[PDB]
């Protein structure tokens, strides 16, 4: 029940700002401290910045200091994190977590900052058809190719989150031309195909795209 | 400033298996209140870290009885009693004695299993995206063991060698198996000059690499 | 160096 809720994250240009915040939940928000934890992609954790219950105590990491504020509204039960002058060094998924007065005990899920100079694009979605030249058989592979998009993340889901088993979303890879593209891929068995649906739910929220793809067979 | 350190920063282990992972601190991180703040982080993929271990020993809520913690000062540990397949992660110790707060490297724990050959799966290009001027062409290599896989891809015999790429998933927490796309990209005009479409797959668990292909056509 | 491990209340 306790949560905690990043929002604000995005894309910026280098140099530019942006304003993270987090939404406190299911506790005494004015009880506790709170802290910003960030990870570059495929990197470890670093902590950022601390503000205390009643914001006396302020601590920046040297990495951040000068550029970052955060600062608390306890009436408001969020907590904020500005931060200017961003480099490519600050790409990261920024975590905000409470801190128990002993150890940051609960996380938020976290939002990613992408620092580039590159712009949005939305994905394309294609359906990845079962069965090639061969039909039938025992168990068979469905999928959808989510194709071109920047920045991260994309969310995708099965027959509304109803549909887990089987389910491999792979990693995003980014292609030579500054765009991502990845696969979500299904193993389900050949008895059920057309008998049943298969839906991939496609969202992008940095560029507004949430498409829902059918997957059937076709003719050859 | 405290410098934190683990051993290893990977390691695999079967399911069962007593696992320790090893924390070293260039200072002690005993508080003036003599508390010691060593706490201990399990990061799964795509997820935020969650507190195992806080104040070197004590087991956070909900954390199994497998998961325990021990040291003082300088050097601590963690160990898992018996290593199950959901253990599959990114293990961080961190200090919140001093400031800045500070984190070890990591030590990923992969799950040691045996030899599974992948299911290969081929997918040529949708009418549709074929529409947009564009051709992928995709292989799926399915719950295999172990991560290595070479794949090769082949138009009419002809080598493809840098115009396709591949992604893995991180091994999954229940069978502890991997899989692996990889997608050939193609403009539509290159596509629909050429015939066969081959995916060559080579792996441990597979006696003779295995071929799939298609031949081309909305046919 | 030694960081607050009791809130403000204190």
């Amino acid at each position: 029940e306790v949560q905690l809720v990043e929002s604000g994250g995005g894309l910026v240009q280098p140099g530019g700002s942006l304003r993270l915040s987090c939404a406190a939940s299911g506790f005494t928000f004015s009880d506790y401290g709170i802290a910003w934890v960030r990870q570059a992609p495929g990197k470890g954790l670093e902590w950022v910045a601390f503000i205390s219950d009643l914001a006396y105590t302020i601590y920046y990491a040297d990495t951040v200091t000068g550029r970052f504020t955060i600062s608390r509204d306890n009436s408001k039960n969020t907590l904020y994190l500005q931060m200017n002058s961003l480099r490519a060094e600050d790409t990261a998924v920024y975590y905000c977590a409470r801190d128990n007065w002993d150890a940051m005990d609960y996380w938020g899920q976290g939002t990613l900052v992408t620092v580039s100079s590159a712009s949005t694009k939305g994905p394309s979605v294609f359906p990845l058809a079962p069965s090639s030249k061969s039909t039938s058989g025992g168990t068979a592979a469905l999928g959808c190719l989510v194709k071109d998009y920047f920045p991260e993340p994309v969310t995708v889901s099965w027959n509304s989150g109803a549909l887990t088993s089987g389910v491999h979303t792979f990693p995003a890879v980014l292609q030579s031309s500054g765009l991502y593209s990845l696969s979500s891929v299904v193993t389900v068995p050949s008895s059920s195909l057309g008998t049943q649906t298969y839906i991939c739910n496609v969202n992008h929220k940095p560029s507004n795209t949430k498409v829902d793809k059918k997957v059937e067979p076709k003719s050859c | 400033d405290i410098q934190m350190t683990q051993s290893p920063s990977s390691l695999s282990a079967s399911v069962g298996d007593r696992v320790t992972i090893t924390c070293r601190s260039s200072q002690s991180l005993v508080h003036n209140n003599a508390n010691t703040y060593l706490h201990w982080y399990q990061q799964k993929p795509g997820k935020a870290p969650k507190l195992l271990i806080y104040k070197v020993s004590n087991r956070f809520s909900g954390v199994p009885s497998r998961f325990s913690g021990s040291g003082s000062g300088t050097d601590f540990t963690l160990t898992i009693s018996s290593l199950q397949p959901e253990d599959f992660a990114t293990y961080y110790c961190s200090q919140n004695t001093l400031v800045p707060w500070t984190f070890g490297q990591g030590t990923k724990v992969e799950i040691k299993r045996t030899v599974a050959a992948p299911s290969v799966f081929i997918f040529p290009p949708s009418d549709e995206q074929l529409k947009s001027g564009t051709a992928s062409v995709v292989c799926l290599l399915n719950n295999f063991y172990p991560r290595e896989a070479k794949v090769q891809w082949k138009v009419d015999n002809a080598l493809q060698s840098g115009n396709s790429q591949e992604s893995v998933t991180e091994q999954d927490s229940k069978d502890s198996t991997y899989s692996l796309s990889s997608t050939l990209t193609l403009s539509k005009a290159d596509y629909e000059k050429h015939k066969v479409y081959a995916c060559e797959v080579t792996h441990q668990g597979l006696s003779s690499p295995v071929t799939k292909s298609f031949n081309r056509g909305e046919c | 160096a030694q960081s607050q491990r009791a809130p403000d209340r204190v």
